[PDB]
RNA sequence: GAGU
DNA sequence: TCCGCGTCAGACTCGTAGGATTATAGCATACGTGA
DNA sequence: CACGTATGCTATAATGTGTGCAGTCTGACGCGG
């Protein structure tokens, strides 16, 4: 084990060995994101392909062209940090390399005339962060990635669209990447019809035709031939056997010399083989069976040279008589069958109005562009730049693949444009399925549903941006001089730059992070969203896609999705699944070879999995032989059930692999409710960080690769011994062995303090290494705002007793006690930021002066010289912070302010008064200010002496920088030095600064010195550059919005304690709202005296079948246990021998624990740093499936001599009287969610009013009234209480004359009912007249 | 059958006579002399140039319709101004009409709250040369960067990019969420709610029953000054219209009405209290 | 209007009037210019899109649209569907003296009563207590009830306390579906920001102690008084209109 | 059915605030027809006593 | 399904029996959000008629 | 996203 | 009289965050109000 | 007169739109051929 789990183990009750570890949790953004921005060569990829694939342009004209050589990304003007501070985009310019290339038009393509090549700037592109997520306006933001239909083909169709018929309509959809879609479809009388863009419907047979198709071709094609001889006198037939199959004999079949069938008798499968094996091929038939056979081909009578009979046209008796006649011997009839090959296609062609192709060229024009006059060019135009245009059709790699692989063919890459092939194989297969050889896809199924993740849609908006642009050059090109043009005259950044930041901002999937959690964020950037852009709606989504997919299996949660309108639609992704190189979820599986389990894995797609059969993973292997039990339970073709052991294709590769993080974190998942479990995984994400990160005692695992994924926690990058431990920063000195021989070798990383989230809760980096530790590589050397020694921490354990107390926890009220509040460990901090503007108005400038009109010295007190507030200063309501007023004209003042004014002598001044105070009670203390200044404004002094602070500062910063570098990198050639001439001492005597010079002899040591000589100078030089740029961003004056000269913002810190109307819960989807604070003395307590922290009431059990819940506070309870006997342990101080004897027997308890820990290995020192984190209770981890039993718990409670039942004797803490039977009592692990009361009350009299409807505003952040809506109205309606609802549609709401009128009659104690009329009717009379519409009221 | 009104119009247009050289000057000569018949011919002609330069002015402003109206209004100026004598073509000489005519109607009607063409066109040099900056400072140009290119001043070049800020609908929802849009949280500011309209009763009530606790002369030279009782708000040397005909005498009693008010307004308890508001 | 920004905001009624005159009196000027007929149609046509557009956008065909994609509001739009003025505006209001909070149990509560927060209840009454305090000769005039009341001075609770005893309040849950979904109650007030609910209408709002929350009404005349105290009381209204059955059971 | 019978009312107001309100004002503008207001609907709407 | 569910929450659930209970309580959750919506649309005709 |  | 196209509906309160974009030449002579 | 706002004129030849999206929702109830 490592050093950081040396520290503290916990205890693994998992009896499954893991062949693959938990994968980094954030891969798809970061991936995605890495293939946009890398510039691929050849496979186009992101940019590189948006480039290729618009570019080269060249001009209408078709002279002069623009083509691009290469682009690059400038390095970022300014780091995460500032542009989070400053409220900019973190993005990189994006320099294109274009070549201006013109041909001449008296040579032929006299490419060597202008050759103009200079590289263009078109926008910032935006970049992703070490974590997935992107800096936009100063604020995190993540884009999610997106789950739609896959391009290609898709058979569908309604069981019954008429309900009247009921009759299943077949239809086929070709769906590109970019064009138009092609649909193919059959109506009630079994005519192919085919659509454009759901257009008017066309006859099938029309497209054949704009394809150069004469009808013969069509039959050629779609149907076989029966082939007709007329000998002698009587009419015979060329007799495939399986034709006739299940069939009715029409007449006497007979062949040489043997009759098989007679009239009216059933052709079964004794027939057909018989016949076949006779080796029939010609069968003399009645001239009458012709009547109805539809001819295939045309026939013309040699001798006239005129039409016989016109292909498709149904022979006669007649028709017959005159084809023999004229010299015709051979009839070609067209085999259709009504049961098995069904003439459609047949039928279809005589719905079509169309005759040749360009009669069909115009028809489909007519359709799209209906009215308008046809030209030929017009009609060939069109349809080639329908489906057969490079530019305006594309399916793209995975279309041309899943369409190439829906028509069984072999190859897999090929054309985004469709070929004659291609439409013509999709009509046949649909007719395949109309004849019953085939099935219809579903939407649903993961082989269908593809994920884009950020990189692909950065790229598609990024193609809208350079095709805007392509207009515009083209329109230059034409018009343009071909000499003075450069070619970044033509280019503007406007239209690129704008598209990608409407992506990033303006779309659904590109949202504020959810970020007051570490698993918050973790579960948020593995986010499938069908919704946003070319996906569906709310409005749109029916029910089938929302449910339970079979396919979901180890690739999607089943049990993560909101309970919202979003329930189906969003969705997290499983644990171990991946992304397919295509964009199909993937799922790792072992491969199993003659019933031996190989560690050999296996990811395979939705569509590879149906294929084979799978084992589950709770099967036992038989140690590294194969499957134990002869029947093992396993999965194929979407269903489940018993197989045999060498059947078995593939095995599940972990317990947890179905489930998704959030999920994987509920211990005891296996006994909750699918329903409640998913309110928990929802629920633990919206977790408040407490004040004291407390780890949970009883886990899961997953804890520690949660808190360390999420990127939140300070991991070391390399292993080494700590130089210096501080709470800002952490100085780790790296190992010689890692340790590269170029630079010093010493690795600091600088801790994020107090900062605000995007709820405005406090992110903190607490560090979590002694001064002089030695650290392995990738151990936590800081804890982030909810992680405690590298495990996910996000709230806390405590003693939880199950029982009815007087009606407190009635409907999940949660009775908590006082001492809870006390130790201050729910207790959770909050950082809101407040800014003051400081415009330009039409009558001048704003001032933030502190002098201000109206104000007591009380409130200028903790306003500076400048009017800012000092640092550490305590606000609440109504106390100014920035002193910021905005100018004023002239105003009529009545004569009692004339009067008034005169009395006191204030007059007016110009400024009015609209300095930003702190919001109406909310109260904290000022922990930072910031000030944003123009460049050219008269500075504040305040601005000024923080700009002191930050100069000075960064000069600090910068000075330990380069003085820890120094000393690192000296003290590594003062060691170079030593091998060769060592002289320890005496060359530490004379001074530092001149050791240089020293060299050595001529080896690979003498070139160690010359490396570190050059970095040494290196980093020289670097401080003074990088002083400079700090300098700069400290004097620059930040570009703001236009009309904006300063803005000050003040960051206020709150400490919130727990209290009645909070909001708190459990992991197995267990809800509260706190109801009562109890003090201690009335607490029930147990037998030894020690109270419990919360009642919970067990009336929210057996309805919910939530029993994680349960067996969490059993098991919690035997944690604690351990955990009071090892300290009670440490309390004696017995000694190393017999610590480390109770804690190896605690270890290795259950019947088969996976995770063996030897504590002979442990050095007395290191056992002693264990046993010390073990009092506060045993950590101990329940892997999600594959978790503790019963009997494994019971054992564990009594090696704490705790109750086999875990339920306790307790005692009232009010009498003192013992409560009639045991209780159950434990540690649950709890958590604080962010719905806080003080967030949530709200309360108005009167307040500000809506601007038309004159009715008040809505919502707490406007001061906003309740909505009494319609059904609320209803409500009073029932009653019969009139007045009050009058009063509410009146006096209350619009009613204005009614409302002063009314609120002086109530100050006037008296109170009466003063009403008028609601001032939206008088609006609403107004709308209807300005329709012109009379309405008037007519009098009494 | 088209019920397209731009897909008729477009059909209607199409099918009228392209014109040669000879033919526009015969036409142009008769139509500058007044032929009905000639200035209509070369017009319904020539509608088919207007259209290809509507086109190349789209996605702007007003749509293709729009464009087009404007653009045959700047046709009918050129063949009201051809010069039929001069070797130079027609279709040479429109081309301008139309460019002209279209691009200054949207400047006029583009935005909501209409520009003058100066303020506009000033905007756009300044706009071109931004986009220069922009093009060699990979960054974006700050209002002095720009400046500093024309050497001009910061604040002109900062209130021409202030005019630029465009618009935004009331009835346009937030939130992704079509619920509530501005509409539904912008308050009405110039009507202020009934605390501040009682305050100002009882504010204008309390002095009108301090001058019946004031002296009757006090009372009769304080309110009727200020407009409290009196009907126009007089002046010091215009309270000798009513009966005190005094400069003095007048000033005098203004102020010993205000000294024994300041007295009850410390004592009910305001004074400093009523000081900060 | 302006916004605070220097920014305009606009009704969509303004750019669709807009569209109507300009094409109007560019049909006036194409009438005093005499211009070709196929030239006049265009416009005719151009002014009826435009009007047809302005009283009811999305109806004769594509709604015009503004730069958003989203088509504009028209005048019949205002009128028609629940963003309409009937179904939003006047059937169903936003109303004043109405707050809202989380719920919680008051076990100790008879049915007739109901915690109310302090904090919530001093603002609701405002008025009753400043009147109070006129008569009382505490405030001299309504700004020094308003500074008094924001000072939360100890004699203004003593005022409070006054004026609530025997003052019933309406508590609301939604979904509203029948009238027991409001009730009225005698107020109590307590210090803590959440409303404390009886037990034993809980059936009646449907009403479990998860984190719901409920809305909260003062009825200020007499009259509205009167119709709370005796038509919607908890005390009064115990059997469902529905079936002739008590809703208030234990549970 | 319920529909057709609340647009049956003679109160065109309250046909009008149900539903279909377009074709319900075009058909209650043309016949020039009068409401006397008796219903609640209308009278809420008007902000008067029930 | 065919095969029920064997076991009980007390005893635990396996990968297979726990991704069959999911279904059926997510099509419940989802009825929930969906359907109240035509039940609310009848009451609103009711209250509408009477 | 919070209670249905 | 039947297919087909059109129009019309689709619970109730609560939260959050603010908002994006384009581009219209250049210069010469008028038109209107205050002084 | 001036400051702001408007109207005007250009002379190689140019002469029929598209363009950017929509994604398919659904069960019901009338209303022309
Ligand atoms: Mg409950
Ligand atoms: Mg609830």
């Amino acid at each position: 084990y490592s050093y950081t789990e040396k520290k503290r183990i916990r205890k693994d009750f998992g009896k499954r060995p893991q062949v693959l570890d938990v994968p980094y949790l954030l891969s798809i953004q970061l991936d995605s994101f890495q293939k946009f921005i890398e510039q691929d060569p050849e496979g186009q990829y992101g940019l590189e392909a948006a480039f290729r694939s618009v570019f080269p342009i060249q001009s209408y004209s078709g002279n002069s062209e623009l083509q691009y050589v290469s682009y690059r990304l400038g390095e970022p003007v300014f780091d995460v940090q500032e542009c989070q501070i400053r409220g900019v985009t973190y993005s990189a310019p994006l320099r294109v390399k274009l070549r201006l290339v013109i041909y001449e038009r008296e040579a032929p393509e006299g490419t060597v005339k202008d050759i103009k090549e200079q590289e263009v700037y078109m926008g910032e592109i935006p970049l992703m962060t070490d974590n997935g997520t992107f800096v936009i306006n100063g604020t995190e933001r993540v884009i999610v990635s997106q789950l739609h239909r896959s391009p290609g083909v898709f058979f569908d169709s309604d069981k019954g669209k008429t309900h009247s018929s009921g009759k299943v309509l077949y239809n086929a959809r070709i769906i590109p990447y970019r064009g138009s879609w092609l649909d193919f479809e059959f109506d009630p009388k079994d005519n192919l019809f085919v659509r454009i863009d759901r257009r008017r419907k066309l006859p099938a047979t029309i497209i054949l035709r704009a394809l150069n198709y004469t009808t013969e071709q069509i039959l050629d094609l779609f149907f076989e031939k029966v082939i007709f001889e007329i000998r002698d006198n009587k009419l015979q037939m060329e007799l495939v056997p399986e034709r006739l199959r299940g069939e009715t004999a029409s007449f006497d079949i007979e062949a040489n010399g043997k009759v098989y069938v007679e009239k009216g008798r059933r052709i079964t499968a004794r027939h057909i083989r018989q016949l076949e094996k006779d080796d029939v091929k010609l069968i003399e038939v009645p001239v009458e069976y012709i009547a109805g056979k539809v001819v295939a081909k045309d026939y013309i009578d040699e001798s006239t040279g005129e039409l016989i009979c016109a292909a498709n046209m149904e022979l006669s008796l007649d028709l017959l008589a005159k084809l023999s006649q004229s010299g015709h011997k051979r009839i070609e009839t067209l085999f259709t069958n009504d049961l098995d090959h069904g003439p459609y296609i047949s039928e279809t062609l005589r719905v079509d109005p169309t005759n040749d192709r360009l009669s069909a060229l115009v028809e489909i024009y007519r359709m799209m562009r209906p009215g308008e006059p046809p030209t030929r060019e017009a009609a060939e135009s069109l349809f080639e730049n329908l489906f057969f245009s490079e530019d305006r059709y594309d399916l793209s790699a995975v279309g041309r693949m899943k369409f190439n692989r829906s028509l069984l063919r072999e190859e897999i890459e090929g054309s985004g444009i469709l070929s004659k092939d291609d439409i013509i194989d999709v009509m046949k297969k649909l007719i395949d399925i109309r004849n019953g050889k085939g099935e219809v896809d579903d939407i649903d199924h993961l082989g269908n549903r593809r994920i884009r993740s950020v990189g692909e849609m950065a790229e598609n908006q990024f193609r809208v941006g350079l095709v805007r642009v392509e207009r515009a050059v083209k329109e230059r090109l034409s018009l343009g001089d071909l000499d003075t043009l450069m070619p970044q005259d033509m280019i503007n950044a406007k239209p690129i730059s704008a598209a990608v930041k409407e992506f990033f901002g303006s779309s659904q999937l590109s949202q504020f992070m959810d970020q007051n959690n570490p698993l918050s964020e973790i579960t948020h950037k593995r986010r499938i969203s069908a919704l946003g852009p070319g996906g569906l709606t709310r409005e749109r989504a029916g029910f089938e896609v929302r449910d339970v997919h079979p396919t979901h299996y180890g690739r999607v949660c089943p049990i993560e999705t909101p309970e919202g309108p979003n329930i189906g639609l969003i969705n997290s992704l499983s644990v171990y699944a991946q992304t397919n190189e295509y964009g199909f979820l993937e799922t790792p599986y072992r491969k199993v070879t003659d019933g031996v389990v190989t560690d050999e894995i296996h990811y395979l797609s939705a569509i590879e999995e149906g294929n084979y059969v799978i084992a589950q993973a709770n099967s036992n292997l038989d140690e590294e032989g194969h499957f134990v039990e002869d029947l093992v339970t396993c999965r194929s073709k979407g269903e489940s059930s018993l197989f045999s052991r060498d059947q078995v294709d593939y095995m599940d590769v972990s317990t947890q692999q179905v489930v998704s993080v959030g999920a994987s974190l509920i211990p005891f998942l296996e006994h909750d409710d699918a329903n409640r479990a998913l309110m928990g995984a929802n629920m633990q994400r919206q977790a408040v960080p407490t004040l004291r990160a407390d780890k949970p005692l009883v886990g899961t695992g997953m804890e520690r690769a949660v808190a360390v994924d999420s990127g939140v926690t300070a991991v070391a990058k390399r292993g080494g011994v700590v130089q210096y431990v501080d709470a800002s920063r952490i100085v780790i000195k790296v190992n010689e062995d890692e340790m590269y021989p170029g630079e010093a070798g010493i690795d600091i990383y600088n801790l994020t303090k107090y900062t605000r989230s995007n709820q405005n809760t406090c992110i903190n980096q607490m560090p979590c290494v002694s001064l002089g530790e030695p650290v392995e590589r990738g151990d936590v050397l800081a804890d982030g705002p909810s992680t405690d020694l590298g495990e996910l921490a996000l709230g806390q354990n405590m003693r939880v007793a199950f029982m009815p107390w007087n009606g407190y926890n009635f409907e999940d009220s949660i009775l908590v006690s006082e001492r809870v509040v006390q130790e201050d460990r729910f207790t959770t901090i909050h950082i809101q930021e407040l800014a003051c503007v400081s415009r330009d108005t039409k009558l001048g400038p704003e001032e933030i002066t502190a002098d201000i009109p109206n104000v007591g010295e009380a409130a200028l007190s903790k306003l500076d010289e400048s009017g800012i507030v000092y640092i550490g200063a305590e606000v609440t309501g109504g106390d100014i912070l920035v002193g910021k007023v905005t100018p004023k004209g002239e105003t009529q003042l009545t004569p009692e302010e004339k009067l008034l004014r005169a009395i006191f002598g204030e007059k007016a001044s110009d400024v009015k008064d609209s300095s930003l105070r702190v919001p109406n009670g909310v109260s904290g203390t000022v922990i930072d200010v910031q000030v944003f200044t123009r460049d050219g404004v008269e500075k504040d002094k305040r601005a000024l002496e923080i700009e002191e602070m930050q100069l000075k500062q960064a000069k600090k910063d910068l000075s330990e920088e380069l003085q820890i570098l120094e000393a690192g990198l000296f003290s590594r050639i003062r060691a170079v030095l030593v091998a060769g001439g060592v002289e320890a001492e005496k060359l530490d005597k004379l001074p530092r600064d001149r050791w240089l010079e020293l060299g050595l002899t001529d080896e690979e040591k003498q070139n160690q010195l010359e490396q570190l000589a050059e970095q040494y100078d290196e980093l020289k030089h670097e401080f003074e550059k990088k002083l400079e740029a700090k300098r700069r961003k400290i004097t620059q004056g930040d570009d703001l919005a236009p009309g904006v000269l300063k803005i000050v913002k003040v960051y206020l810190a709150v400490k919130r304690r727990i209290q009645p109307g909070d909001k708190m819960a459990g992991r197995h989807g267990n809800k509260g709202v706190i109801s009562k604070i109890n003090p201690i003395e009335d607490m029930p307590y147990d037998e030894n005296g020690t109270p419990v922290d919360i009642v919970l009431n067990p009336l929210g059990v057996p309805s919910r079948m939530n029993i994680g819940q349960i067996l969490e506070t059993h098991l919690g309870m035997a944690a604690k246990g351990i955990g009071d006997k090892i300290n009670a342990m440490l309390k004696q101080q017995q000694e190393v021998a017999k610590l480390r004897e109770f804690i190896q027997r605690a270890y290795d308890l259950g019947a088969d624990v996976r995770q063996k820990v030897d504590l002979s290995t442990f050095s007395d020192e290191e056992v002693m740093r264990l046993a010390e984190n073990l009092r506060k209770g045993m950590p101990i981890a329940t892997p999600v499936f594959d978790g503790a039993k019963e009997a494994e718990i019971k054992e564990l409670l009594k090696l704490g001599d705790l109750p086999t039942s875990g339920q306790i004797r307790l005692y009232d803490g009010r009498t003192g009287e013992q409560f009639e039977r045991p209780v159950t009592v434990g540690y649950m692990y709890m958590l604080k969610l962010n719905h806080l009361v003080d967030d949530k009350m709200h309360a108005r009299s009167t307040g500000s009013y809506s601007l038309v409807t004159q009715q008040p505003l809505g919502g707490k952040a406007q001061f906003g009234g309740q909505r009494f809506g319609e059904m609320e109205v209803w409500a009073l309606e029932a009653y019969g209480a009139a007045y009050t609802l009058q009063e509410m549609l009146t006096v209350k709401s619009d009613d204005v004359n009614g409302r002063t009128k009314m609120y002086k009659n109530i100050v006037d104690g008296n109170h009466q009912m003063e009403p008028g009329m609601p001032e939206s009717f008088n609006v609403l009379l107004k709308e209807i007249r300005s329709l012109g519409i009379n309405i008037e009221l007519e009098d009494e | 059958r088209v019920l397209d009104a731009t897909q008729l119009y477009l059909g209607e247009i199409g099918y009228s006579p392209l014109l040669t050289a000879e033919e526009e000057v015969y036409f142009a000569r008769r139509a500058l002399r007044g032929d009905v018949a000639s200035r209509r011919r070369m017009i319904e002609s020539n509608l088919r140039l207007v259209v290809k330069i509507a086109r190349r002015y789209g996605n702007r402003g007003l749509a293709l319709l729009d464009l087009i109206e404007e653009g045959n209004l700047g046709l009918i100026r050129a063949v009201e101004k051809f010069d039929p004598e001069r070797g130079f073509r027609f279709s040479t000489y429109a081309t301008w009409w139309i460019r002209q005519t279209i691009e200054r109607a949207i400047m006029n009607q583009t935005r909501t709250i209409r520009l003058p063409i100066h303020i506009v066109k000033e905007l756009n040099v300044y706009l071109r040369t931004a986009r220069e900056l922009s093009h060699k400072l990979d960054h974006e140009p700050s209002a002095e960067e720009i400046a500093e290119q024309l050497d001009k001043p910061v604040d002109d070049v900062s209130r021409m990019l202030r005019l630029n800020e465009r618009i935004t609908s009331v009835d346009t929802p937030l939130g992704g969420d079509s619920e509530k849009a501005l509409l539904d949280i912008l308050a009405d500011e110039k009507e202020n709610g009934p605390e501040d309209t009682t305050q100002d009763d009882d504010m204008k009530q309390s002095i009108v029953k301090w001058l019946f606790e004031l002296n009757a002369k006090q009372r009769e030279v304080l309110a009727r000054r200020f407009g409290l009782l009196g009907y126009e708000a007089a002046t010091l040397e215009d309270v000798g219209r009513e009966i005190g005909l005094t400069r003095e005498r007048v000033r005098q009693i203004q102020v010993e009405g205000l000294r024994r008010l300041r007295e009850i307004l410390q004592t009910q308890g305001l004074n400093i209290e009523a000081l900060f508001l | 209007v302006p916004l605070d920004g220097g920014r305009f905001a606009t009704s969509d009624l303004n750019d669709l009037y807009r569209r109507v005159i300009n094409r109007n009196n560019r049909l006036k000027r194409l009438l005093d210019l005499a211009a070709p007929d196929i030239i006049v149609r265009n416009e005719k046509r151009m002014l009826q899109e435009a009007v047809d557009a302005l009283l009811d956008n999305g109806r004769r065909g594509r709604a015009i649209t503004g730069s958003n994609k989203r088509p504009l509001k028209s005048l019949a739009d205002m009128i028609k569907g629940k963003q309409g003025r009937f179904r939003q505006n006047l059937l169903g209001k936003r109303v004043d003296y109405s707050g809202r909070s989380v719920i919680t149990v008051g076990p100790y509560l008879r049915l007739h009563q109901c915690g109310l927060p302090k904090k919530m209840a001093l603002e609701l009454f405002k008025p009753f207590i400043y009147g109070k305090l006129e008569l009382r000769g505490l405030a001299t005039t309504i700004k020094a009830a308003k500074k008094m009341v924001e000072r939360e001075e100890a004699v203004v609770w003593d005022i409070l306390d006054e004026v609530i005893r025997e003052h019933p309040v309406l508590l609301n849950r939604a979904p509203t579906l029948h009238r027991l979904g409001i009730q009225a109650f005698e107020p109590v007030l307590i210090e803590g920001k959440a409303i404390q609910l009886h037990p034993l209408v809980c059936a009646a709002y449907n009403a479990d102690f998860d984190g719901d929350q409920m809305a909260v009404h003062v009825p200020l005349t007499l009259e509205a008084q009167l119709e709370a105290r005796a038509l919607m009381m908890s005390t009064n209204n115990i059997l469902s209109p529905a079936n002739g059955e008590p809703i208030i059971v234990p549970s | 059915g319920i529909t057709k019978a609340s647009l049956a009312t003679e109160s065109f107001i309250s046909a009008a605030s149900f539903q279909e309100t377009t074709r319900v004002l075009t058909e209650a503008a043309v016949a020039g027809k009068r409401d006397e207001l008796r219903g609640l609907k209308e009278n809420v709407i008007v902000g008067r006593l029930i | 399904i065919e095969t029920p569910i064997t076991a009980n929450f007390r005893e635990g659930l396996n990968v297979l029996q726990y991704f069959i209970s999911t279904h059926g309580a997510r099509k419940g959750l989802a009825d929930t959000a969906l359907k109240t919506a035509n039940s609310g649309y009848l009451t609103r005709r009711l209250v509408d008629v009477a």
